[PDB]
């Protein structure tokens, strides 16, 4: 059964969300509307969690399709989960390594960076238009 | 030029609803559609594919478009399951991994859009106008089963909301699927979600969206 | 003297993030190992108890209504729940960008709350209405999924990353 | 950058000496948005039917909806004169401050 | 002067170009009661060049005499703010060929692009009534995989103006539903256009008791009140 | 002059205000509060001798009100004294009771921010400046407004009733300013002849005699009859002048502007109306700006009008307020 | 009439309530719809203008509504007005992309 | 020298001002549609007396333009106005 | 031409959607339009300072005349510790037979994001009076000026003519 | 470019339907300064409170 609001504000009474009380008071009080439930307002700060979630993560999905190393990490899981595997003690290393290094210097040199042309499409998808060019001449 | 796909368009139509032969204006409608809607696919599926680094589209690439439908996936991945893992997970963050007419009913069900070859669809669809590369390896598969997805959606939204104009029509004074109801079910499925919106509400500025695909 | 703003840090959600975070991050770590396996065959822990300091939380200071502080505590609490999907590493402009994007969201939903509890029109809707359409109209479609996502990243991501610790465990103890 | 003090000579010729560091840094961050979709529409146009006059339909599209309205003075002298026909009501004359019924008024409210 | 540190890095090109602007440079007009002007006046169009005389009396398109004609038949439709209903497709054919007219398209306008016209309004007032009409109520078996009835007001198509204020034409129609659509409780809505005068509350005057019959001007306001 | 000078505002405190009696002053901040100060150092908690609870709180003798969601660009107090006014960027006015601090009415009828809310003289109701070219004239009992002032070519900046309440003054960005009347809404006198942003205007308690300062420093006076000018005035930097005040019986102006200084200016010099001069000379006189060591065409040359001048030391005056008995307050906020 | 029956499509019962609408928001709606109509057609008129016609077609309301408003009308002409191109930048871009590129990995 | 150099460049800079190249006027359907139909009432109403020539076209008979079949583009055109 | 660009900017940016060769009447028409717009920006903006009683044109005063003039918002011009010119306009030349700017940003963990202390807040305001004047002349506490080294400070355009009682 | 428009204004005036001495005169009065009100303030001794009659002001 769908929760009734009155159920999810009787288990905001027990289970508080990640952003604190102050917060959403400064948030409050910089808009106006003043209001002394406390279960309000962890509802609206689990709002505000849940939708920078969903943005966060669409940047994620943006920012591992468009590197080949992901896509290819992907491709090749357990086809180089069969090379580890394979990969026993000192008799039986001289038959791989062949493809091992160059995706070793790929896969272990990448980091996953939260870019500005990755959240300005991830965002893009939410209606904005975040333009930052690539130079400035 | 037009029409090609019209009774296959027919054949995807009867497994939704009821088909009492549809005219020629609906299929014409909804070859149209599918025919953008293609089209719009290709062009977001090429654009984020280029910028990976590789002409060739891959099949997880327009998957992509469509990731936010779990169910929906799952029903493409269990229809890649009778050929007799994908990249924006959560296991593949990480670097390393471990080791007497149901039988005229079903047949209908196998009559897909190009299950025999890629001949017509090709030159239809136009998949050589807009791909700068050779896309076909597993595009084409998909490419079938999302306009039978968007054939099936499409009509079964017109036949509720054809059911529904039905009862205020008869209700206001006291059986084949039109333009009208096809282009109505068009702007219900073509309508953006709430989440999708909510960081432009209060500032005034019109909105540029993309089609959304099915 | 303990601030406000440290009042809730272990109280359900902010414990069952930090598993998640830990989680994310040990095992990130046999990934090294493993990939030194794969180099040989050719952590920084996180910190909630972070105050400002005592005198500045004398009531001669406004250490509640500053737009720094906030901004701050905004920034941690929102790199946070980036890092819960996996991200590492970031630019300063993607966390300013996604901070101001928070923070406008939060200011559209108090004023979209605020403009249904003082409109003047000849139908305004009860206590529990008013905070359901607010919902609606910005965000969630259905008070319902709050729940299910509460359901979907500390209930049942939390048990996927804790398999995948067990198995990968269970490959680097089958390795040695 | 060059555009950098091109904009500090644009802000300085319309006497604007004091200002911070990132405002021609939006400035050109605005400027490099409004020419990129003003080029992609005028693509368009041009496929259509590049030229001056496709540019001008371009930001004849884009017009109507986001920047300053041009010569607003007569629709809102009519607005005013719509607005304008209606005498003053009669006033209190108890020399002070009435307020609204208590409906109309911030106060009979609840949460 | 004192900008020697800065206008000095700019380059030979640069400043070769910026020693040689003026104004001048184009043929434009700035006056704003002139564009308003304009913007306001009908216009008809007219022909003085030969090849295009030639290209319009081929395609048996007629002279200006016919267009002016067509300019005065797209202004005298009744527009939609008087008949209280969504217009039709006469009313849409002649206001489209009296705008066609004024722009100086003087060919023909197609019959489909009516229709075109009439699913445009369609979906445009649909996407604001229906953005009008989620916000006083929660539907709870809509949005949703498992009191009464509302009327919409003005002060709602107001409050909904703002909160989702990119679904209009942020035209003049904006500017009068932010501006005139609200109103105070002495506003005397449910009229006649002319009841809410002053001479109104103060009597009907009656009449001819004079050889010469001249009246004043109070009884004008009550003469003009009837209509 | 008595400086009222605010020390923690860390350039987020707009234009105030005091009251009469001077007992309550205003401030608008751009974090969307209206902080209240009782200028005595009262209690300001209002407490009606029940006294029921809560010295738990703490009261610093200053209440803050949060009911507004933009950033408040003017604020005005009622001659009464027991409403205030808070004019604020979203799109709304709202009306604050000075003896319970809460809202009490949102007044919505602009679509633009609000930038100059001014009662009546009498309190009977108050006229409205924004963004959107156009004046409003309001009721303190109607939510929505009664007259439109329509007619300026950019944004009304100030606005000033005529103080007998029945004419509306604004000033408008376009280098002009207005008097509209107010019953049938049309413009009544256009003064033309500045040069810059209308930023502060206010007319004499004779009311023959209209005074107002633009962003270019100078100040000038039209008399209403004519509508033509009889003198302008010099003396500022090349600088804003963000507030006027009138002496109350008399004509001596006091501009206190955004050059930090506080100026007194003599009204009756170059008229037909001399005011009484000295019958009998000084040093410092003519020699101040006959050094002019940044040169000439870079300098100020004051008008024979020009008096005195007391600079506040690096804080800004935002608010001069000329009280009933020769005592002008000053007020502003310690800037860095 | 019309406009009750347009409400009356958008507003249905559906057991969840029926909504109506009042004749101040007729006489509003109506005014927003008169005066769409004239700011469609008055750019529509100017883009069979520039293509160079006399006619006003069909393909130059589809795109003037598919462009700005974004309101996509299923296929009256919508296959001419749907126009292709990849957005792919040029090779001077792609090259001083390069040189970018370059310099943020020689500064490491 | 670079002081004459900079003199023209800031005497560059002083005489540039831009004006937009398309501007849409703030106005409306039913005051133009309204300001037409009072205007022809009483522009058939009443008389001309011209020395020469009155202005209008067919059925017009006020201040018509005179926009040319070709330069839809141009910002101004002619009006017509009684010559004596 | 305008002071905006002849091609040297606008062209940049059509070459980044791909258009190959447009003629420079474009250019000049298309960066005129473009810096028109810059301005009308720029006087919103002033307009915003001037009501906001400030002399700097801060950032958040170019930002509401964005949501005035409807302009999408350009996010991320705000960061932590918001003093006046937080100063960032390290953009760094990249060589060629032109110019090229590419504003480097340095890359950082997120656990020295969550592990970094709070910053100072100062007092909340209060207020302090004194008396500018008694009679018209100024009574020399440290409260009041020196008037002597108003000349030393600022220029008289800033400070306007000194006359005395 | 003061005088040409002085001769609009007369042309004006002339076309509105202001006689030749009407219009003199009211230039001649547009002219004058505002002479001086002796009770400027209303001072207390012939000087009078408004009225209070529930009616909105009118010039």
């Amino acid at each position: 059964k769908d929760k009734t609001l009155e159920e999810i504000l009787e288990m905001m009474d027990s289970t508080p969300p990640i952003i604190p009380d102050a917060v959403i008071d400064y948030y409050l009080t910089k808009n106006g509307f003043n209001v002394a439930d406390v279960r309000v307002k962890r509802l609206l700060a689990l709002a505000t969690q849940k939708f920078v979630s969903d943005i966060a993560k669409d940047a994620y999905e943006y920012s591992r399709i468009r590197s080949s190393v992901a896509v290819s990490n992907a491709n090749n899981s357990q086809a180089r989960a069969r090379q580890l595997l394979q990969g026993q003690q000192q008799p039986g290393v001289q038959q791989i390594s062949q493809q091992q290094h160059q995706q070793n210097e790929k896969t272990t040199a990448s980091k996953v960076v939260l870019t500005v042309n990755d959240l300005s499409s991830a965002v893009a998808e939410y209606g904005l238009n975040i333009g930052r060019p690539d130079f400035y001449r | 030029d037009k029409h090609k796909y019209r009774v296959e368009i027919q054949q995807m139509m009867f497994v939704s609803g009821e088909i009492n032969d549809p005219p020629v204006e609906t299929t014409s409608l909804i070859e149209d559609i599918v025919r953008g809607q293609v089209i719009e696919i290709l062009l977001q599926s090429n654009k984020t594919a280029h910028l990976r680094g590789s002409r060739s589209i891959l099949p997880e690439d327009v998957i992509f478009l469509i990731r936010h439908d779990k169910a929906k996936v799952n029903r493409l991945r269990t229809y890649l399951s009778w050929k007799d893992k994908l990249p924006w997970e959560l296991q593949f963050m990480f670097n390393e991994h471990p080791l007497e007419e149901y039988v005229h009913w079903s047949d209908c069900r196998q009559a897909s859009f190009t299950f025999r070859k890629n001949k017509r669809f090709k030159d239809w669809s136009g998949i050589s106008q807009l791909t700068e590369g050779k896309p076909h390896d597993d595009v084409i598969d998909i490419l079938g089963f999302l306009t039978f997805e968007i054939v099936c959606s499409l009509t079964e939204t017109a036949l509720k909301i054809k059911q529904r104009e039905q009862v205020l029509q008869t209700q206001k004074d006291k059986n084949p699927l039109k333009p009208r109801h096809i282009e109505e079910a068009w702007r219900v499925l073509q309508t953006i979600d709430m989440r999708h919106r909510a960081l432009t509400n209060f500032k005034g500025g019109r909105l540029s969206s993309k089609p959304i695909i099915m | 003297k303990q601030s406000r703003f440290l009042a809730n840090k272990d109280l359900g959600l902010t414990p069952k993030m930090n598993q998640n975070i830990t989680l994310i991050q040990q095992i990130r770590h046999i990934c090294h190992k493993i990939s030194l396996i794969r180099m040989l065959q050719s952590y920084t822990i996180i910190d909630d108890s972070l105050d400002i300091d005592p005198v500045s939380q004398l009531p001669t200071h406004d250490y509640k209504n500053n737009r720094e502080l906030i901004w701050k505590f905004m920034h941690k609490n929102i790199s946070k729940v980036a890092m819960a999907n996996g991200f590492e590493t970031a630019h300063p402009s993607a966390i300013n960008m996604l901070t101001e994007i928070a923070g406008d969201y939060l200011s559209n939903l108090i004023k979209t709350l605020k403009l249904h509890h003082e409109t003047n029109s000849l139908n305004r809707g009860t206590n529990v209405e008013m905070l359901q359409t607010t919902l609606l109209e910005n965000g969630i479609n259905r008070p319902d999924d709050l729940f299910s996502y509460v359901e979907s990243e500390f209930g049942k991501k939390t048990k996927k990353l804790q398999d995948i610790k067990q198995k990968l465990e269970s490959f680097l103890r089958a390795l040695l | 950058p060059r555009d950098v003090r091109l904009l500090h000579l644009l802000l300085a010729s319309q006497s604007i000496h004091q200002y911070e560091d990132q405002v021609p840094l939006q400035l050109m961050d605005f400027a490099h948005r409004y020419t990129q979709g003003v080029l992609k529409d005028a693509l368009v146009y041009n496929d259509y039917a590049l030229g001056v006059e496709d540019i001008r339909l371009a930001i004849a599209a884009r017009t109507q909806y986001q920047f300053k309205p041009t010569a607003p003075k007569e629709l809102m002298l009519q607005l005013a004169a719509e607005r304008n026909k209606k005498a003053l009501p009669q006033v209190m004359g108890t020399w002070g401050v009435r307020l609204p019924p208590e409906k109309y008024c911030l106060t009979a409210k609840e949460w | 002067y004192k900008k020697i540190v800065m206008s000095l890095p700019l380059n030979d090109r640069n400043r070769l170009k910026m020693i040689t602007k003026e104004a001048g440079k184009r043929g434009f007009i700035f006056c704003s009661v002139f564009q308003a002007r304009l913007n306001n006046i009908p216009k008809i169009p007219i022909v003085t060049n030969p090849e295009s005389l030639k290209r319009v009396k081929s395609n048996n398109l007629k002279t200006p005499l016919e267009w002016s004609q067509d300019i005065m038949n797209g202004f005298n439709v009744p527009l939609a703010s008087e008949s209280h209903s969504l217009p039709d497709t006469d009313s849409f054919y002649l206001r489209m060929v009296g705008i066609a007219r004024e722009h100086g398209l003087v060919g023909t306008v197609d019959a489909r692009c009516v229709e075109l016209i009439s699913l445009a309004l369609d979906q445009y007032l649909k996407n604001i009534i229906e953005f009008t009409i989620d916000t006083v109520r929660y539907r709870r078996k809509k949005y949703s995989d498992y009191s009464g009835l509302y009327k919409s007001v003005s002060e709602m198509a107001a409050d909904k103006r703002d909160a989702k204020i990119k679904q209009l034409d942020d035209d003049k129609n904006e500017d009068e539903c932010a501006d005139e659509a609200k109103s105070i409780n002495n506003g005397n809505n449910s009229s006649k256009d002319d009841i809410g005068d002053i001479s109104m509350s103060s009597a009907v005057n009656e009449e001819l008791h004079e050889n010469r019959t001249i009246s004043l001007t109070n009884e004008d306001i009550y003469d003009s009140l009837s209509i | 002059v008595c400086m009222y000078t605010f020390q923690n505002t860390n350039k987020d405190m707009s234009c105030l205000d005091f009251s009469d009696d001077c007992r309550i002053a205003a401030a608008g901040f751009q974090d969307s509060y209206i902080k209240i100060w009782s200028l005595d150092g009262s209690s300001l908690n209002n407490p009606n001798i029940a006294l029921n609870n809560n010295d738990k709180d703490e009261d610093p003798t200053c209440k803050t009100l949060v009911g507004h969601s933009g950033t408040v660009y003017s604020t005005s107090f009622s001659p009464d004294n027991k409403y205030l006014l808070s004019g604020s960027e979203d799109k709304t006015v709202r009306l604050w009771s000075m003896d319970t601090h809460t809202a009490l009415v949102s007044y919505k009828g602009h679509n633009h921010p609000v930038w100059d809310v001014s009662f009546s003289p009498l309190g009977h109701y108050f006229a409205t400046a924004s963004h959107d070219q156009t004046a409003r004239l309001w009721s303190c009992d109607h939510i929505y407004p009664l007259r439109i002032f329509a007619g300026h070519l950019n944004d009304v900046d100030c606005v000033s009733f005529h103080p007998n309440g029945c004419y509306v003054f604004t000033g408008s960005s376009d280098k002009t300013c207005r008097m509209w009347d107010v019953s049938t809404g049309d413009s009544v006198r256009l003064f033309l002849g500045h040069t810059a942003p209308v930023i502060s205007i206010a007319v004499c308690p004779d009311g023959r005699w209209l005074s107002t300062g633009s962003e270019d420093g100078i100040i000038n006076v039209w008399d209403i009859g004519t509508g033509k000018r009889l003198k302008q005035m010099r003396g500022h930097g090349k600088n804003a002048i963000y507030s006027l005040s009138y002496s109350k019986e008399g004509n001596v102006l006091i501009s206190g502007g955004a050059d930090h200084t506080v100026r007194v200016w003599d009204l009756k010099k170059a008229t037909t109306e001399p005011s009484a001069e000295p019958d009998e000379g000084d040093v410092t006189a003519s020699i101040n700006q006959d050094i002019k060591e940044y040169g000439r065409r870079r300098t100020v040359i004051p008008t024979s009008d020009l008096v005195a001048s007391f600079y506040t030391k690096k804080t800004p005056v935002f608010k001069v307020k000329f009280s009933r008995s020769n005592l002008a307050l000053a007020g502003g906020a310690f800037r860095p | 009439r019309k406009l009750r029956e347009l409400v009356k499509t958008v507003g249905i019962d559906e057991g969840d309530g029926e909504t109506v609408i009042d004749g101040d928001v007729e006489e509003l709606l109506l005014d927003l719809a008169d005066d769409f109509v004239t700011n469609v057609t008055a750019f529509s008129c100017r883009l069979a203008k520039h293509r160079k016609s006399d006619n006003l077609e069909a393909r130059d309301i589809q795109l003037h509504l598919e462009r700005n408003w974004n309101i996509r009308i299923p296929g009256y002409s919508a296959d001419e007005i749907r126009s292709t191109r990849k957005w792919n930048p040029s090779q001077n871009y792609n090259q001083k992309l390069q040189s970018i590129t370059s310099d943020k990995v020689a500064a490491a | 020298t670079p002081e004459e150099e900079t003199t023209q460049v800031l005497n560059g800079v002083s005489r540039s001002f831009p004006l937009p190249l398309e501007s849409t006027v703030l106005s409306s359907v039913r005051y133009r549609t309204k300001y037409f139909r009072m205007r022809e009432m009483f522009a058939s109403s009443f008389s001309v007396k011209p020395g020469y020539t009155s202005p209008g076209y067919g059925a017009i008979h006020s201040r018509v333009g005179c926009l040319d079949l070709d330069r839809t583009t141009d910002y101004k055109f002619r009006v017509r106005t009684p010559q004596p | 031409y305008t002071i905006w660009s002849p091609q040297d900017t606008v062209k940049d940016v059509a070459e980044s959607l791909g258009l190959e060769n447009i003629n420079d009447d474009v250019l000049k028409a298309l960066a005129m339009d473009v810096e028109y717009r810059i301005l009308e920006i720029i006087e919103q903006a002033v307009k915003f300072k001037r009501h906001s009683k400030r002399d700097v044109l801060t950032t958040d005063d170019v930002s509401k005349a964005l949501r005035v003039l409807n302009v999408e918002p350009l996010y991320g011009y705000y960061d932590g510790s918001e003093v006046n010119k937080a100063v960032s306009f390290s953009k760094v030349n990249t060589s060629g037979g032109q110019s090229v700017y590419y504003l480097d940003e340095e890359e950082v963990d997120f656990d020295r994001l969550i592990n970094e202390p709070l910053p100072q807040v100062p007092r909340l305001p209060t207020f302090t009076t004194h008396w500018l004047a008694v009679e018209g002349v100024q009574p020399a506490i440290i409260q009041n000026p020196n008037l002597n080294d108003i000349r030393v400070s600022q220029p008289p355009f800033i400070r306007g003519a000194i006359v005395t009682a | 470019s003061a005088s040409d428009l002085n001769r609009i204004v007369l042309e004006y005036l002339n076309k509105k339907g202001y006689h030749r001495t009407e219009a003199m005169l009211r230039a001649e009065s547009g002219r004058t300064l505002t002479p001086q009100n002796k009770q400027s303030p209303a001072n207390t001794k012939t000087g009078k409170f408004p009225e209070q009659s529930s009616i909105p002001p009118n010039p």
